[PDB]
């Protein structure tokens, strides 16, 4: 008998139970947490350039693994019942590496480089990164708040694509 | 509290020049007399700077005001520097003025096509219109086939205004474009137009009486002036036909050597100078006429390394002291833009959305009712000319 897990999700009793089953099967060494190796052992994930970003966002306490609460809370970002602002904040978090609430020039470059690879020259990438920030930076601190981020991408309706069945 | 970190504290490629973060204000651009400061404007634009939208309108409208006053067929005398298509290549336009000479002590005639294709069209317009305001009687601008609603909606120039400035500026440009002269009679001996001749245009008077303040129609004299080309076999004709339907453009005509000879003789003209068509040397001198020993037709093309892929030279035509001299020049570096001016968020977000959702679906499918592109991607002369024939055509409807 242990103390209750406490969390914030869109999921009901049934769904949490089903997510719990996937968690245990994914938990190879059965330690109660999910390591990078355990995620990477799924073949379909090995050539995904974004796996680590997702894990870093799920890992909210910061210890490098994903426990059941953070697993539930992470998946819930993708619930069919999630609002637009929630799906956008998740996409925002992909670019916001240090989680300080802003997107810096350096971060934007790094996350793009991660996805673009060697398609663009570094110089080219740096310039469209410069121009993207300068255009969206309403208050001139040189970075991109969430409110500014939404102003740019809010009309793209990508949030309709970020949905999973549980 | 601390200040935010200096913005380039974590910029990865530090050597790359960072654009200005402020738009030029009206006080910075316009002097006491309401006259533009052209060197301030240039230095800002070279850095990829932008101006207050109210200034963009003010520049474009004053330019339009001046152009509207002008004859449909202006008359300009030597000495003069004649330039062909520019196509939004601002960093090459800079080079062109270094090659042809300062607009302050040099007479210029531009045959059109200031926008589309290159991603610095609005800067070209702004800079050229400022020169027109400063030197209304020594700098001249004709209309090319791209200065119209039809082509700018289809190509990138409408997007460019919407992204960098606004719809209002785009609109003000369309009215300024309607103001542009269609042709120039140069030194009473060359007719200068963007495209060429028309089966419905036989005298200079037929040009003089054209009503130009409108979108170019899909057929007719005005359309032809902007759209026609010499035939592919100019000066060495199989058929003796004067005009034929222009298969390449999808509108207007090809004109051939006899068509030009007739028009040159019926109007007492030495030759026809025009643009509109890419050239490896940045110019072309067509078959000389027997009567004069002078090239009947000249193409002049002022956008080097067209579309970053042609590797062509550019040229301007310098006409002084009874010598026509062709100044050639190569390209110059220019900053990068994603196709259609998309920011890296709009560009990447879809990929992000697809790949994280893909990951979660693959993760969640670990149990299968036992519960009872891999990389983002950016969107010589004869080779790049055949990959671009579809784009030298009049967009349908
Ligand atoms: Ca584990
Ligand atoms: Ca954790
Ligand atoms: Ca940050
Ligand atoms: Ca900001
Ligand atoms: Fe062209
Ligand atoms: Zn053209």
């Amino acid at each position: 008998a242990s103390y209750p897990l406490e969390m914030c999700s869109h999921f009901d009793a049934d769904e949490i139970k089903r997510l719990g089953k996937r968690f245990k099967k994914l938990d190879l060494d059965n330690s109660g947490s999910l390591s990078v190796e355990e995620f990477m052992s799924l073949p379909e994930l090995q050539q995904n350039p974004l796996v680590q970003r997702v894990i870093d966002i799920f890992d909210t306490d910061g210890n490098g693994e994903v426990d059941f609460k953070e697993f539930i809370e992470g998946v819930s970002q993708f619930s069919v019942k999630g609002d637009k602002e929630q799906k956008l904040r998740f996409a925002f978090r992909i670019y916001d590496m240090d989680k300080d609430g802003y997107i810096s020039n350096g971060e934007l470059f790094q996350v793009l480089k991660m996805m673009v690879g060697n398609n663009l020259k570094d110089t080219q990438l740096q310039q469209i990164v410069d121009k993207t920030i300068i255009n969206a930076d309403k208050d001139g601190d040189g970075r991109i708040s969430f409110e500014e981020f939404c102003a740019v991408v809010g009309g793209l309706d990508i949030h309709k694509k970020m949905v999973v069945d549980v | 509290p601390p200040p935010p970190p200096p913005p380039g504290a974590d910029r990865v490629v530090k050597a790359v020049p960072f654009p200005p973060t402020h738009r030029l204000t009206s006080e910075e651009v316009f002097d006491l007399d309401g006259i533009p400061r052209v060197d301030v404007l240039k230095n800002h634009l070279v850095k990829e700077g932008r101006v207050d939208e109210e200034i963009a309108l003010r520049i474009i409208n004053e330019g339009a005001a001046i152009l509207r006053r002008e004859k449909t067929m202006i008359e300009v005398e030597a000495p003069i520097t004649v330039c062909g298509d520019i196509h939004g290549q601002f960093f090459d336009l800079m080079k062109l003025f270094e090659v042809g000479g300062s607009p302050a002590n040099t007479r210029y005639l531009f045959l059109g096509d200031y926008v589309d294709r290159g991603y610095f069209s609005i800067e070209c317009v702004l800079y050229l219109w400022v020169l027109k305001i400063l030197y209304p009687s020594t700098l001249f601008l004709l209309r090319g086939n791209h200065e119209c609603r039809h082509l700018t909606e289809y190509f990138t120039f409408k997007q460019e205004c919407k992204i960098k400035y606004s719809e209002r500026v785009y609109e003000a440009c369309m009215e300024a474009f309607d103001s542009l002269p269609l042709a120039a009679l140069l030194n009473q001996q060359f007719l200068c137009v963007h495209g060429g001749l028309s089966p419905e245009i036989h005298t200079l008077d037929d040009i003089r009486r054209l009503d130009r303040f409108k979108e170019p129609p899909a057929f007719g004299p005005m359309c032809d002036l902007l759209w026609s080309d010499p035939s592919e076999d100019f000066g060495n004709e199989k058929s003796q036909e004067h005009f034929s339907h222009n298969t390449v453009r999808g509108c207007s005509y090809f004109y051939n050597y006899p068509a030009v000879c007739e028009f040159l003789q019926n109007n007492n003209l030495l030759s026809i100078i025009r643009a509109h068509e890419a050239q490896d040397a940045g110019y072309r001198m067509y078959r000389k006429s027997q009567t004069t020993g002078f090239p009947s037709l000249i193409t002049i093309f002022s956008a080097p390394n067209y579309l970053d892929v042609y590797n062509n030279k550019a040229a301007v035509l310098k006409y002084e002291n009874n010598v026509m001299n062709i100044r050639q020049f190569n390209c110059s570096p220019h900053p990068y833009w994603l196709p259609n001016f998309m920011d890296v968020f709009t560009w990447s977000l879809p990929f992000v959305g697809e790949k994280v959702t893909e990951m979660l679906v693959n993760v969640l499918s670990i149990c299968s009712d036992d519960e009872l592109a891999r990389y983002l991607s950016v969107l010589s002369f004869e080779e790049a000319k055949g990959l671009d024939r579809i784009n030298e055509r009049m967009p349908p409807r």
